[PDB]
């Protein structure tokens, strides 16, 4: 049961969505940057926590973050 | 002042008593700092000045070397001649309780003061002739902190002297630059 | 002497272990030709370790129980030669390198791509501050009273 | 108007533009090239000049009259190692509380200048200089002379100066030969003299 | 050989004296200003320590100048203690000669 | 021409020849002034 | 906010080039942008680049 947070940093570049190998996240409309998007993390239950997010996000410090927790078979990655 | 042409540090303006703007390292930045600099300056200063008299007179009149004067304690009995004479209460003992006691409570009683111009100068009881009434004050302030920082530094003369020279006085080293002094100076000890 | 250290040309083990080290060696030599190649070098050996006694022993050295010199670093007048001396070209030697190293970098930092100079050293201008170099303590002084030694607005992290 | 360089086909640094007397642009490793350093160098350079002239007149002079004879006084390196009225320890002290107060005179002088010109007990005085370094006055300039109108003042201050780089170099080469060769300057230039090629600095060395 | 008597008495009435008459203003200025043991900007009792709370019964005075049974205690027991120290070092038996 | 002398700047050519000058000085200086162990000056 | 090609130092505490100088080369007049000036620096960070969107109250001046 991880978390993913995102902040107004964000320049709505969709990398982190197309870098989610679970479907996490996904693009929001909003105002507030010139792409008029900001992404959302609705899916959370189904983060494993591999921070290619956080690794796909161009900014001076992340505008995507995830914080590690309580871990779950779905977290776990089990195929068994 | 202090030395010609200097610029002269904010805070020392030039009004205090013996005010040279001699202040190389910055002590007297912190203004309650200067004020109790100024105090103790004038305490330590009032101290040297009645002590070196004592130091010299009993040299001149003989029977002292005010090292050998503290000679009698640290000295299985002794415990005598002020001025060739026993003294009947000499115990060292007796005379320590009582210098404590006696200086501790003046000095408290000295603690006891707000207006810091009576914490330097009281007046009053301790002017009996009323000196500081003639309009002269700032003359005979100059004049008291001069011979003050001159005393201060006779004193730590008085005392490297002895230093360097064991079981000597002020007076006996003087003879010994009197004596041939071009070969009788500090260059015995700074160059060994 | 100095705590208790004998010189080396009054002590007893520094001229024992001499002898034994000529001792080894004209041992090793009697098994060659007097005038072959090996009896030379060996010979060559010989004299060099003589001249490295005597050297020691008349340079003024303390010595140890074992017979071994030791050294003496607390500044005094008659060893100045172990550590002072040369801790002084040390230090100078020391000075001028790091010193030219800092002035050819302040020289690139102002330049079309500074990397480029940084990876591929521009030979002349490396050679200019390389010279000028004889005199690093002056300029060091000189620029620690000008205050253009050290910086006051640098990166640092969050505290 | 190009003044001689020392080296010839070369040009002068930014900061030595041919004002200072003895200027040849000599000043290949920038030790004067921050703005502030170049008057304390030229202030010491004058100031090292004129003790070396002294120990110049000092050294050589007396050697000179010994080896003719008029004089007798002893050699110059071992001349500190004699018998005086005074401790030698003493005389060291006396001048380093004599030379304090001139070199604590001259170091007002240099960093504020003309604020020492008067006479501290006397206020009458009042040393009449202009230029940092050339004092003037009576006590310094009794007979008058440098006092004058510029680019005339130039060619004294450029003779006083190259008649000190001179002597320091003299001095210098003085010290490092008595330490080498343990004899006087002048019984080594009779040397070189009689025998040119062969007794030189090479030496058996 | 020192009275013993005699040196605890003279002891502890000069330790009493001065801690009744010459440091009794700077006591009691100085235990003003730092006035009680406090956590979080309140007292040990007010913020809940039950077995905190002063005890005044024991602190009642009746001099003019306030002076406690407490401060009796501490300037006795300065006293005893600088009494004893004299004494010892009267019977020591050891005389360095400096 | 250009080119060899830009390649022979490289840091690895430069490092190559400078220590390989500074170990052939420090090996003839102990080649000829052999055993130094303090500072006769 | 500042104009372009000027040089401003970073102001924000997170930011790589904190107390390092930048040069502006766009400022977005959008009413509701928040952070619309864009700021090229020298020197990469960790991840790579060398460009960063800033608000006008984290720069400087100088
Ligand atoms: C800072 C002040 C000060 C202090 C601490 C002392 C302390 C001392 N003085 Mg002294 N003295 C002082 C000022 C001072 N003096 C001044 C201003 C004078 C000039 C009048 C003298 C003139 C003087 C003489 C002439 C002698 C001393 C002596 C002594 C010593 C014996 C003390 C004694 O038994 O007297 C307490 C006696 C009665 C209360 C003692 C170390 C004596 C000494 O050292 O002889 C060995 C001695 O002969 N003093
Ligand atoms: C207050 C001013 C003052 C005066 C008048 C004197 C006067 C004297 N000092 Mg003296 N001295 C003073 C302050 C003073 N001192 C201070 C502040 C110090 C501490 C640095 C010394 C440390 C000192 C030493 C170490 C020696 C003297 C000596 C002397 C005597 C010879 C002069 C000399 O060598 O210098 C002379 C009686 C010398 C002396 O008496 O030897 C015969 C000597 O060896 N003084
Ligand atoms: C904290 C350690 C320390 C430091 C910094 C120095 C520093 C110095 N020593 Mg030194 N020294 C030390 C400990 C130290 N000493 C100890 C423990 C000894 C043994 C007693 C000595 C014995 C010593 C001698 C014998 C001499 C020095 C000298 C010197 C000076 C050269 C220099 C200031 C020299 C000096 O000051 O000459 C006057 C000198 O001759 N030192
Ligand atoms: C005091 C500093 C100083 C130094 C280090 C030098 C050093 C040098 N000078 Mg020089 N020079 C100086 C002062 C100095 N000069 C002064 C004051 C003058 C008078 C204007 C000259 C006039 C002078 C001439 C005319 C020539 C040199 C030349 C030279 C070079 C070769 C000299 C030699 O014998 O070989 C050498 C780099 C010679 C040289 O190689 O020029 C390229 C040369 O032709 N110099
Ligand atoms: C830097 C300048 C300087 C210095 C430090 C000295 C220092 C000295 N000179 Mg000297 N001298 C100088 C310049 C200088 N001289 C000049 C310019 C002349 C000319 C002389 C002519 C001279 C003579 C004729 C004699 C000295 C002597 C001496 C010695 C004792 C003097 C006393 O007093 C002393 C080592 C005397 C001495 O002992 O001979 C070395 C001596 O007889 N000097
Ligand atoms: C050859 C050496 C030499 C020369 C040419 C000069 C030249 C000069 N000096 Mg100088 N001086 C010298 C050596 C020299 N000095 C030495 C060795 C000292 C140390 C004592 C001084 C100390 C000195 C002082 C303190 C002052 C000067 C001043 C002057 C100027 C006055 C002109 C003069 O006196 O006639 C020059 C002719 C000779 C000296 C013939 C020498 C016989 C002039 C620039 C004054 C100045 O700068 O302007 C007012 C000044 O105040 N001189
Ligand atoms: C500038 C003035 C000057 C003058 C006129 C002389 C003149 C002389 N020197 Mg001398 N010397 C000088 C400066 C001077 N030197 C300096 C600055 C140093 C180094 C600090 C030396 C170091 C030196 C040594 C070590 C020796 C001489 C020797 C000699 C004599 C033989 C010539 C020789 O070997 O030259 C050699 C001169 C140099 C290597 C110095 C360079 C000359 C400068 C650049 C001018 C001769 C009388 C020799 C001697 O006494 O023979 C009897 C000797 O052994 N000199
Ligand atoms: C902190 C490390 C350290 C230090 C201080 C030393 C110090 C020393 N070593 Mg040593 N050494 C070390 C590490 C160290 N070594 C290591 C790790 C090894 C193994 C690779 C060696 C292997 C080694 C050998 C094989 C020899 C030394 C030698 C020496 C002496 C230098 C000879 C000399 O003066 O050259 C003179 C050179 C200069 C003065 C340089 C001048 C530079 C410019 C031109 C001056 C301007 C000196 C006592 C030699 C010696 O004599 O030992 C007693 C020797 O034969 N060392
Ligand atoms: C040589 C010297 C200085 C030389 C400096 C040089 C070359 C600098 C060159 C450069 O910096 C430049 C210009 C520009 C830079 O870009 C490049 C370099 C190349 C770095 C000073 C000598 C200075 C020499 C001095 C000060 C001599 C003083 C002598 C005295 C006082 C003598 C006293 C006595 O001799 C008597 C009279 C008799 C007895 O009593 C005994 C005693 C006591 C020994
Ligand atoms: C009422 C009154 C009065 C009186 C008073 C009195 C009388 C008091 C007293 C008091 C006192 C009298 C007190 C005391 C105290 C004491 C103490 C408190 C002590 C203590 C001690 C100790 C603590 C000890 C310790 C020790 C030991 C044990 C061992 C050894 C060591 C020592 C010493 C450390 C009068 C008249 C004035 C008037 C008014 C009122
Ligand atoms: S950590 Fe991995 S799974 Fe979780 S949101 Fe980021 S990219 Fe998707
Ligand atoms: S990678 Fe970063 S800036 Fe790009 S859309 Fe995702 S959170 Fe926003």
């Amino acid at each position: 049961a991880h978390s993913v947070k995102i902040y107004d940093t964000c320049i709505g570049c969709t990398q982190c969505v197309r870098a989610c190998p679970t479907d996490v996240l996904e693009m929001v409309p909003w105002d507030g940057c010139k792409a008029s998007q900001i992404a959302s993390a609705p899916r959370t239950e189904d983060c494993v926590g591999c921070k290619r997010c956080e690794s796909a996000c161009p900014t001076d410090f992340l505008s995507v973050r995830v914080y590690l927790g309580a871990e779950t078979t779905r977290s776990m990655g089990l195929a068994y | 002042e202090w030395l010609p042409g200097n610029p002269r540090p904010s805070y020392l303006d030039g009004s205090a008593p013996g005010d040279f703007g001699f202040d190389p390292l910055g002590l007297g930045e912190v203004p309650e700092n200067l004020e109790r600099f100024k105090e103790s300056e004038l305490i330590h200063a009032r101290w040297a000045m009645l002590a070196i008299p004592g130091v010299l007179i009993p040299e001149a009149l003989g029977y002292g070397n005010w090292v050998s004067a503290q000679k009698w304690a640290a000295t299985p009995g002794g415990q005598a001649t002020y001025l060739g004479n026993p003294v009947p209460w000499g115990n060292l003992p007796i005379i320590l309780a009582v210098e404590f006691i006696a200086i501790a409570f003046v000095e408290s009683q000295r603690n006891g003061e707000s207006d810091p111009e009576k914490r330097k100068y009281p007046g009053g009881p301790f002017d009996p002739l009323g000196f500081s009434k003639g309009a002269n004050l700032e003359e005979l302030k100059l004049k008291e902190i001069k011979n003050g920082r001159l005393a201060l530094v006779a004193f730590l003369g008085f005392v490297v002297q002895a230093v360097a020279y064991p079981g000597t006085g002020p007076l006996e080293n003087l003879k010994t630059h009197l004596a041939d002094p071009w070969h009788n100076t500090i260059a015995h000890v700074l160059i060994p | 002497d100095v705590a208790g250290l004998t010189p080396c040309k009054e002590s007893k083990g520094f001229a024992k272990r001499e002898k034994q080290e000529i001792k080894k060696l004209e041992s090793r030599l009697k098994l060659y030709a007097p005038d072959s190649a090996p009896a030379l070098a060996l010979n060559a050996t010989i004299e060099k370790t003589k001249r490295r006694f005597a050297f020691y022993g008349n340079e003024g050295l303390l010595c140890g129980t074992d017979g071994l010199p030791h050294l003496i670093v607390d500044g005094d007048q008659a060893h100045l030669g172990e550590f002072v001396y040369p801790g002084l070209v040390f230090l100078y030697i020391a000075g001028w390198i790091g010193w030219v190293g800092r002035a050819y970098l302040i020289d690139v930092r102002t330049s079309k791509k500074p990397t480029e100079k940084e990876i591929i050293i521009d030979v002349p201008l490396a050679l200019r501050i390389m010279s000028k170099g004889l005199t690093w303590p002056v300029a060091a002084i000189g620029e620690l009273r000008s205050g253009k030694l050290v910086e006051k607005s640098a990166n640092i992290t969050v505290s | 108007t190009d003044r001689p360089l020392w080296l010839p086909g070369s040009e002068a640094p930014k900061w030595l533009d041919g004002s200072l007397p003895g200027d040849y642009g000599f000043d290949p490793l920038d030790l004067a090239a921050e703005p502030g350093r170049l008057n304390w160098m030229v202030q010491a350079e004058l100031v090292h000049c004129r003790w070396a002239m002294l120990g110049a007149a000092g050294i050589f002079i007396p050697e000179l009259l010994t080896k003719i004879g008029i004089l007798n006084t002893p050699s110059w390196y071992k001349a500190g190692d004699a018998t005086y009225f005074a401790d030698q320890g003493t005389l060291f002290i006396v001048e380093l509380l004599l030379m304090a107060w001139a070199e604590s005179r001259r170091w007002a002088d240099i960093a504020r200048p003309g604020s020492v010109n008067t006479d501290p007990i006397f206020p009458n005085n009042k040393l009449t200089g202009t230029d940092v370094g050339y004092p003037g006055g009576l006590w310094f300039d009794p007979l008058g002379w440098g006092s004058g109108s510029e680019d005339k003042l130039k060619e004294i201050r450029t003779k006083e100066v190259k008649n000190g780089r001179l002597a320091m170099l003299a001095v210098l080469g003085a010290f490092v030969q008595a330490n080498v060769t343990h004899v006087g300057p002048i019984d080594n230039l009779f040397a070189h003299l009689a025998d040119p090629y062969h007794t030189t600095i090479l030496q058996s060395l | 050989e020192a009275n013993t008597a005699l040196t605890i008495t003279l002891s502890t009435g000069a330790l009493l004296f001065l801690g009744r008459f010459v440091f009794l203003p700077f006591q009691r200025d100085n235990v003003s200003r730092q006035g009680l043991p406090v956590q979080n900007g309140v007292t040990h009792f007010d913020a809940g320590d039950s077995r905190a709370q002063e005890v005044t019964s024991f602190l009642k005075t009746n001099d003019p100048a306030g002076f406690t049974i407490v401060d009796v205690l501490a300037w006795g027991a300065l006293g005893h203690a600088v009494g004893f120290f004299i004494l010892a070092t009267i019977n020591n038996g050891y005389n360095p000669q400096f | 021409m250009q080119d060899v002398k830009t390649y022979l700047s490289t840091a690895p050519v430069l490092a190559t020849l400078w220590f390989g000058f500074l170990a052939g000085l420090l090996i003839e200086i102990n080649r000829f002034f052999p055993d130094a162990l303090v500072l006769p000056l | 906010g500042p104009k372009r090609g000027s040089i401003v130092k970073v102001l924000r505490r997170e930011s790589y080039w904190f107390n390092d100088t930048g040069k502006v080369v766009a400022v977005d007049q959008a009413p509701g942008v928040r952070y619309p000036v864009v700021v090229r620096f020298d020197k990469v960070n960790y991840a790579g680049v060398s460009t960063n969107n800033y608000s006008p109250d984290e720069l400087e001046a100088a």
